[PDB]
RNA sequence: GAGCUAGCCCUGGCCAGGGUGAAGCUGGGGUGAGACCCAGUGGAGGCCCGAACCGGUGGGGGAUGCAAACCCCUCGGAUGA
RNA sequence: GAAUGCCGGCAUGAGUAACGAUAAAGAGGGUGAGAAUCCCUCUCGCCGUAAGCCCAAGGGUUCCUACGCAAUGGUCGUCAGCGUAGGGUUAGGCGGGACCUAAGGUGAAGCCGAAAGGCGUAGCCGAAGGGCAGCCGGUUAAUAUUCCGGCCCUUCCCGCAGGUGCGAUGGGGGGACGCUCUAGGCUAGGGGGACCGGAGCCAUGGACGAGCCCGGCCAGAAGCGCAGGGUGGGAGGUAGGCAAAUCCGCCUCCCAACAAGCUCUGCGUGGUGGGGAAGCCCGGGUGACAACCCCCCGAAGCCAGGGAGCCAAGAAAAGCCUCUAAGCACAACCUGCGGGAACCCGUACCGCAAACCGACACAGGUGGGCGGGUGCAAGAGCACUCAGGCGCGCGGGAGAACCCUCGCCAAGGAACUCUGCAAGUUGGCCCCGUAACUUCGGGAGAAGGGGUGCUCCCUGGGGUGAUGAGCCCCGGGGAGCCGCAGUGAACAGGCUCUGGCGACUGUUUACCAAAAACACAGCUCUCUGCGAACUCGUAAGAGGAGGUAUAGGGAGCGACGCUUGCCCGGUGCCGGAAGGUCAAGGGGAGGGGUGCAAGCCCCGAACCGAAGCCCCGGUGAACGGCGGCCGUAACUAUAACGGUCCUAAGGUAGCGAAAUUCCUUGUCGGGUAAGUUCCGACCUGCACGAAAAGCGUAACGACCGGAGCGCUGUCUCGGCGAGGGACCCGGUGAAAUUGAACUGGCCGUGAAGAUGCGGCCUACCCGUGGCAGGACGAAAAGACCCCGUGGAGCUUUACUGCAGCC
RNA sequence: CGAUGUCGGCUCGUCGCAUCCUGGGGCUGAAGAAGGUCCCAAGGGUUGGGCUGUUCGCCCAUUAAAGCGGCACGCGAGCUG
RNA sequence: UGGGAGAGGGUGGUGGAAUUCCCGGAGUAGCGGUGAAAUGCGCAGAUACCGGGAGGAACGCCGAUGGCGAAGGCAGCCACCUGGUCCACCCGUGACGCUGAGGCGCGAAAGCGUGGGGAGCAAACCGGAUUAGAUACCCGGGUAGUCCACGCCCUAAACG
RNA sequence: CCGAGGGUAGGGCCCGUGACUGGGGCGAAGUCGUAACAAGGUAGCUGUACCGGAAGGUGCGGCUGGAU
């Protein structure tokens, strides 16, 4: 559920907030946060390399466990579900019977109080992580690794998930969130379930100030610039594009495919994304 | 109205100072040239 | 050469007083249970009026200037991008 | 002798403009060669959320005293931020360093680059952030938390006593955090006192008084008191916190738990040390053996790391505490006490300014703290005023035109004008009241009106007391009084109706444009499977992102409502293992040079041979495009209908003389006495039209139109008055410009607009205040325009390259 | 072209006369009154509004009349813009 | 109290046939479609056949002139939660009843909003035919929609 | 004091009227086609939705008031 506002200001008419209902703890585990060094979009030369970034709210980075095969067999209790400003998913604090504490991204349906575990022998229940070859075909999973022991790479955003669709040799066939059909090694880990906070995509930002809180500086159209700035610059009064629509750098931006053609991973991608 | 010279000793020393010149091919050529011209000061004096 | 200016990064600081009165909560009403309604409480907001502060709308002055952009009157924002 | 030449000197304009805020001066006394200008006294005015006080930048002796006045000072000068000289800045506790990390910078290891160099985990550096021990008073011409005085405190070293498994750059805890709102209790600061202390005063009609005037505190170890912050205790298990661990984490059990306990801070008190007014008298003396008390108001400050709520989810590292490892356990550490030790740099003065940034003693710019009182609803607003500081470094007259800033105006009331430009009007608070429309918030301070002072009387609730008096905050009712007028001064919306554009708050051409432009939430297309795409870089490395398709990049459109048609022939993009074309390379029929020869060397056909292009499809919120002619209906007119040429296809819905309409002031209607504008219609749309979006839309706008009401010197149409200039006298004294000048009018002439030529007319010599018609007046080697085989920015299916990609 | 500032308005005029009015005339298809047309005449006079940047023009209400031209399409070291 | 029948409703699961698409094989000169045709698809290897996979929707036979519901309407199968109704006993209450303006709830399909999903079908649309013409009927394509969740809409030859 | 009413301001209801515009009825002597009544030459009707010179068409679902 997403929360609306009465229109007692022009911007509150449309503004919506997350309901934050799943959140049981309002402070991060101190041993698990580090400062997040804001960049402004500038690289190590001082140069803007990603436009329109900067000036968002201060954040601490919560250390997330994207491995979990780190601790095979050691169960843990779901102690809390917390807010994480560095991602759309919520995070879940785990208390291992080890006494070690860790964050994972909170799956849909996770319950504070329940227990989860990782390993080849783990039950097929929401919150547990297994190598891909031990999860039944048809199971929806998230936090999927792409290569063994390299870290969960796929299906990490709010409400996303991948589905297992078959097996073939050492690999298992996944349907990624994008709809792509891809081979992933069977030894890659995944966590059964879908990522939570699925209402994330129904948030209406509401005003320009809200993008600013998120670190998004105003984006300015090429058409509003001059020929020294952008292919769409200049013209007297308003102008149509007057050429194939292009980026600030001249490459075409309405259909031009851009994945590198001789890329080794193409052997493992069965079907390009649909839609 | 606010003008262009707003003196600041740390800024002066860190920007035009002797050590800043020495760290850099172009800066050592400034010192070499000013020495060759016989300048009395090779670098702005800043109080510290 | 970024001690002016533009953007960003780190760390500090500032914004008189007044006005409006969102959610929620409590009580009452209502119903099979509800929705909802009323009152109180509450104190939200690129909300309102207005100083500091930030501006520079219209007019007047100035025009070998007090000033290589100033002055008076008026005017915009003033918890926020 | 000329180059708007160059350097210098000196003229002209000219005793002219000006002398830098209109906060303001007058007199007496003194000094001196000289005094509007220096010192002193009295009077007057100005600032007082500052124009007063303190701190940080920056400045660098400008500070204090003596002696000076050539120059500097917009005049003067005896004076000075000026000249000469002498003096002046005192710290274990204030700030910085011998502590910590932030961005960033640097950088063992490592990586990269023709060279120079670029990067880079650790580490190091880096502060106005973290951490750390001093308060009050006195003293100097000039320093003071630094000297002195009183009362306090920190670290290091050594020793003594007691206690303990001591020991770290390693483990852990803590340090450690947002925004808005906010409780309790305090303090700062303030108001009052018929009480306490005090030199005195009785004026001019009254008052010897519960009179007037003045003051009535500051710091303070331990202890104690009030108020707060922080913190659960024990045992057992233990596989996690890259070794170890008794610590921390996890599990269980017992007790304690909104109590307490322990601990820490604030405030009060506190041995003790200080301070101490008006007035009088020559900074000091006196007041004075000063008194030093009660009531009230009360922070944004303190307790603090308090509490709640919210989403955008809010540094690090050390000090500190705890754990153990080597080790070492006669040590080491902890606690108490004692003695000793305790370095370097800054410290003057200015500091919203005459000492900083602006060439100037420049109406400009400059971060933090304190910033009293009364009244006005509040307040840091406004008026006055305290402490404190000033009167702005040319003056004296005069009383013209004109200019500036200001005040008022008969009758009219927008008739002004591009426009009510400007200026009036309105104006705070309380009460009554308030429309279309609406996204149900709003529109709204709609509009419109009523009240507002003072006196007496009665009374209501809150705060503090105590539950009462007193004080204080918010009120209420009745009866009266005065004036032209009661937010009596200062600060404080004119309003309404209706269109265009943009939804909205925001942003912008620093210094001619603030807008309808940019942005914006939101909508759609598209790219991207993660060593992502994309961006910067030769690279390494970075950003993206410590993110992962509910994500990230690119593009257009721009809240929201209802919508977004047809054309894929061309261009783009996407798909297509066929076919055609296709480079290097492969192949080697055949041919050539040379040699006596084996041989060496060269040319070279078929055939094989990628991307790209051709070709086949798809694709519009991709670039874009979206017809013409003839005929036809009981009068006319028109044409639902038919025919025909062309096209890739012929503009759908909606809107339309429009931010678009040439003809054009189209025509009709509305408003007006009169309407090229405005509003409403019509549709022959020169030349609207659907995300360079179409048509609407409440609310919003220093946007741009049109109308009305109110009110006015905008105007009829001008008048008077004020001050600052202008004018006269004393002081100081520029500027552009200038071929030289002994520089009149007409009609002619002249390179075609003559003071300068001809004819004629007119005219004694020289100034001062004024006005601008001429000197084709000044300024700027015309921006327009052209020319130059001049330049530069920008575009593209111009040429030719390059990067990048294939 | 080493610069001769431009429309329109305002202000301030002055001139020409091919005269709009007022004065004097002849002819008339001049009864009168009112006109028409031409001649003489430049002394003075020649309104206020709505629209539009406008000049011009149209219109409202008046008038004896609501003249037309020149003066760098008079006049920006006079103003406006 | 004791029994019954039933596509009554709601939720979670789950099975098979078929269609379409994708991959592998095998194969070649057409397939498709109609009254007859053409557009279309097919030597860039279609149709027909075999194997594998994905995905959505609807449930063949049973099935009836049947059953249930107040109406709309409900059909594979399993479970859970839940409504109405019939019978037998004649045991309990003692007229507690009938109707019902307003009210409230439910209400096929289409349609709307926000998400998802999308095989087949198919308004709009494009093309081929038919025809005097053919903005149709028929044929080849084709987007909303049809499906799920939640919220609206409240209509009907909502009929016996 | 109250007070006829006058004045200022803002609302509500009704009537008349208005450039232009929407459809309706009647007229009939026209133009276009032929949607319905027969299986009306695509059974009809229907709610809704989208479309078309027009009657209408199509989709989805419903009714028989459908011939054979
Ligand atoms: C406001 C102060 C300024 O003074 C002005 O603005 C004047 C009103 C300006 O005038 C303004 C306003 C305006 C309307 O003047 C007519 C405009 O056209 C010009 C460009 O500038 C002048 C008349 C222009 O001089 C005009 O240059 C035109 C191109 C041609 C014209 N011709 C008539 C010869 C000539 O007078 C000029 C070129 O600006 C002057 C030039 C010599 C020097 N300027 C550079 C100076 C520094 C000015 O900035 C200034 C003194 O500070
Ligand atoms: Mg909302
Ligand atoms: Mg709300
Ligand atoms: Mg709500
Ligand atoms: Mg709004
Ligand atoms: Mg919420
Ligand atoms: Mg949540
Ligand atoms: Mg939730
Ligand atoms: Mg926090
Ligand atoms: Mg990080
Ligand atoms: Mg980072
Ligand atoms: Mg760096
Ligand atoms: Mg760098
Ligand atoms: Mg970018
Ligand atoms: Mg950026
Ligand atoms: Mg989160
Ligand atoms: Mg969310
Ligand atoms: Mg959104
Ligand atoms: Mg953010
Ligand atoms: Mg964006
Ligand atoms: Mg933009
Ligand atoms: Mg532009
Ligand atoms: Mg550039
Ligand atoms: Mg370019
Ligand atoms: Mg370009
Ligand atoms: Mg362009
Ligand atoms: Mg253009
Ligand atoms: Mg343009
Ligand atoms: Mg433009
Ligand atoms: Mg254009
Ligand atoms: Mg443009
Ligand atoms: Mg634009
Ligand atoms: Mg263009
Ligand atoms: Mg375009
Ligand atoms: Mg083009
Ligand atoms: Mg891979
Ligand atoms: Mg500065
Ligand atoms: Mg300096
Ligand atoms: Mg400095
Ligand atoms: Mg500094
Ligand atoms: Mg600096
Ligand atoms: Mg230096
Ligand atoms: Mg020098
Ligand atoms: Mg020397
Ligand atoms: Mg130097
Ligand atoms: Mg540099
Ligand atoms: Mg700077
Ligand atoms: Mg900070
Ligand atoms: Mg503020
Ligand atoms: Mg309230
Ligand atoms: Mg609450
Ligand atoms: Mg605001
Ligand atoms: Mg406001
Ligand atoms: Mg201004
Ligand atoms: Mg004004
Ligand atoms: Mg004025
Ligand atoms: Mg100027
Ligand atoms: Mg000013
Ligand atoms: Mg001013
Ligand atoms: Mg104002
Ligand atoms: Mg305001
Ligand atoms: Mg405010
Ligand atoms: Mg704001
Ligand atoms: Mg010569
Ligand atoms: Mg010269
Ligand atoms: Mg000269
Ligand atoms: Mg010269
Ligand atoms: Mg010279
Ligand atoms: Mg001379
Ligand atoms: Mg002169
Ligand atoms: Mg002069
Ligand atoms: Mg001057
Ligand atoms: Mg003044
Ligand atoms: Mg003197
Ligand atoms: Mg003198
Ligand atoms: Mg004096
Ligand atoms: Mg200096
Ligand atoms: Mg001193
Ligand atoms: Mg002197
Ligand atoms: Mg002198
Ligand atoms: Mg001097
Ligand atoms: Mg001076
Ligand atoms: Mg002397
Ligand atoms: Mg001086
Ligand atoms: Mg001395
Ligand atoms: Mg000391
Ligand atoms: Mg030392
Ligand atoms: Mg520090
Ligand atoms: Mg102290
Ligand atoms: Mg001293
Ligand atoms: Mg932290
Ligand atoms: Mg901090
Ligand atoms: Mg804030
Ligand atoms: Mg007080
Ligand atoms: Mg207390
Ligand atoms: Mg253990
Ligand atoms: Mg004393
Ligand atoms: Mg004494
Ligand atoms: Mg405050
Ligand atoms: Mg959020
Ligand atoms: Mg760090
Ligand atoms: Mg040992
Ligand atoms: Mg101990
Ligand atoms: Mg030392
Ligand atoms: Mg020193
Ligand atoms: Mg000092
Ligand atoms: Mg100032
Ligand atoms: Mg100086
Ligand atoms: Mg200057
Ligand atoms: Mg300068
Ligand atoms: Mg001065
Ligand atoms: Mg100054
Ligand atoms: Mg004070
Ligand atoms: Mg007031
Ligand atoms: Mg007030
Ligand atoms: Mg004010
Ligand atoms: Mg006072
Ligand atoms: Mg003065
Ligand atoms: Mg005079
Ligand atoms: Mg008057
Ligand atoms: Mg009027
Ligand atoms: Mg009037
Ligand atoms: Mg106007
Ligand atoms: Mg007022
Ligand atoms: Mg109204
Ligand atoms: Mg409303
Ligand atoms: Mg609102
Ligand atoms: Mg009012
Ligand atoms: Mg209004
Ligand atoms: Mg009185
Ligand atoms: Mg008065
Ligand atoms: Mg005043
Ligand atoms: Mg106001
Ligand atoms: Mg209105
Ligand atoms: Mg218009
Ligand atoms: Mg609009
Ligand atoms: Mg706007
Ligand atoms: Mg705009
Ligand atoms: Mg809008
Ligand atoms: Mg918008
Ligand atoms: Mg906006
Ligand atoms: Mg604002
Ligand atoms: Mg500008
Ligand atoms: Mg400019
Ligand atoms: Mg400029
Ligand atoms: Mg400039
Ligand atoms: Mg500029
Ligand atoms: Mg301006
Ligand atoms: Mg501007
Ligand atoms: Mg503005
Ligand atoms: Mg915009
Ligand atoms: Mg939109
Ligand atoms: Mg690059
Ligand atoms: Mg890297
Ligand atoms: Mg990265
Ligand atoms: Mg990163
Ligand atoms: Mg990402
Ligand atoms: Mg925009
Ligand atoms: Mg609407
Ligand atoms: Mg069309
Ligand atoms: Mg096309
Ligand atoms: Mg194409
Ligand atoms: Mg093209
Ligand atoms: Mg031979
Ligand atoms: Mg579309
Ligand atoms: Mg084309
Ligand atoms: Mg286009
Ligand atoms: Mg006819
Ligand atoms: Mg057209
Ligand atoms: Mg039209
Ligand atoms: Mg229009
Ligand atoms: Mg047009
Ligand atoms: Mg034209
Ligand atoms: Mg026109
Ligand atoms: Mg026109
Ligand atoms: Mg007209
Ligand atoms: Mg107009
Ligand atoms: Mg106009
Ligand atoms: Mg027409
Ligand atoms: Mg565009
Ligand atoms: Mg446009
Ligand atoms: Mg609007
Ligand atoms: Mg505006
Ligand atoms: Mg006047
Ligand atoms: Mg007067
Ligand atoms: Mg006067
Ligand atoms: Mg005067
Ligand atoms: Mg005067
Ligand atoms: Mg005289
Ligand atoms: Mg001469
Ligand atoms: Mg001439
Ligand atoms: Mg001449
Ligand atoms: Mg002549
Ligand atoms: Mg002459
Ligand atoms: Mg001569
Ligand atoms: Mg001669
Ligand atoms: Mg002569
Ligand atoms: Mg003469
Ligand atoms: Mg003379
Ligand atoms: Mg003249
Ligand atoms: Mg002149
Ligand atoms: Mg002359
Ligand atoms: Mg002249
Ligand atoms: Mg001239
Ligand atoms: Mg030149
Ligand atoms: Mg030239
Ligand atoms: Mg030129
Ligand atoms: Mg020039
Ligand atoms: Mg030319
Ligand atoms: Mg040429
Ligand atoms: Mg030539
Ligand atoms: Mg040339
Ligand atoms: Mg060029
Ligand atoms: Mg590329
Ligand atoms: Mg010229
Ligand atoms: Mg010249
Ligand atoms: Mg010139
Ligand atoms: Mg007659
Ligand atoms: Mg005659
Ligand atoms: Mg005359
Ligand atoms: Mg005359
Ligand atoms: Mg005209
Ligand atoms: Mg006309
Ligand atoms: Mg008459
Ligand atoms: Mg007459
Ligand atoms: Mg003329
Ligand atoms: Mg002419
Ligand atoms: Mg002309
Ligand atoms: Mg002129
Ligand atoms: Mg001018
Ligand atoms: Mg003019
Ligand atoms: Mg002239
Ligand atoms: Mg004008
Ligand atoms: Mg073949
Ligand atoms: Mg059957
Ligand atoms: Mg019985
Ligand atoms: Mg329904
Ligand atoms: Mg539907
Ligand atoms: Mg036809
Ligand atoms: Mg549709
Ligand atoms: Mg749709
Ligand atoms: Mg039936
Ligand atoms: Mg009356
Ligand atoms: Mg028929
Ligand atoms: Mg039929
Ligand atoms: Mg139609
Ligand atoms: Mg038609
Ligand atoms: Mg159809
Ligand atoms: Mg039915
Ligand atoms: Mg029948």
């Amino acid at each position: 559920a997403v929360k609306k506002f009465k229109p007692y200001t022009p911007s509150r008419r449309f503004m919506t907030v997350a309901d934050f209902s799943e959140i049981t703890k309002t402070e991060p585990e101190k041993s698990l946060v580090k400062p997040l060094k804001k960049t402004g979009g500038r690289n190590n030369q001082g140069r803007i390399t990603v436009r329109f970034r900067g000036g968002g709210h201060k954040r601490l980075y919560r250390i997330i466990d994207f491995k979990r095969w780190d601790k095979v067999g050691i169960p843990a209790k779901v102690a809390a579900i917390e807010y994480d400003p560095n991602r759309s998913a919520r995070i879940a604090l785990l208390h291992y019977v080890d006494g070690e504490k860790r964050y994972i991204i909170a799956p849909d349906g996770l319950q504070v109080g329940q227990q989860v575990v990782a390993g080849p022998d783990a039950p097929i229940q929401v919150g547990n992580a297994l190598p891909l070859r031990f999860i039944p075909v048809g199971t929806v999973v998230h936090a999927v690794e792409l290569e063994p022991k390299k870290g969960a790479k796929l299906a990490r955003a709010a409400g996303t998930s991948a589905q297992i669709q078959g097996r073939e040799g050492d690999y298992v066939i996944l349907r990624l969130p994008s709809g792509e059909l891809r081979k992933v090694h069977g030894e890659c880990y995944a966590t059964v379930g879908a990522v939570g906070n699925a209402d994330h995509k129904n948030i209406v930002l509401g005003k320009a100030g809200r993008s600013r809180w998120l670190g998004r500086r105003p984006h300015v159209r090429g058409a509003a610039m001059n020929p020294v700035d952008h292919p769409h610059g200049g013209g007297e009064g308003r102008a149509p594009r007057g050429r194939p629509p292009a980026s600030p750098w001249g490459w075409q931006t309405k259909g031009l495919k851009t994945r590198k053609r001789r890329k080794p991973s193409s052997r493992f991608i069965i079907a390009r994304r649909k839609k | 109205m606010k003008r262009t010279w707003q003196p600041n000793r740390r800024k002066r020393a860190k920007t035009h100072g002797f050590r800043a010149r020495m760290r850099t091919p172009g800066g050592r050529k400034v010192l070499k040239r000013r020495r060759q011209k016989g300048r009395w000061r090779l670098t702005p004096a800043v109080r510290k």
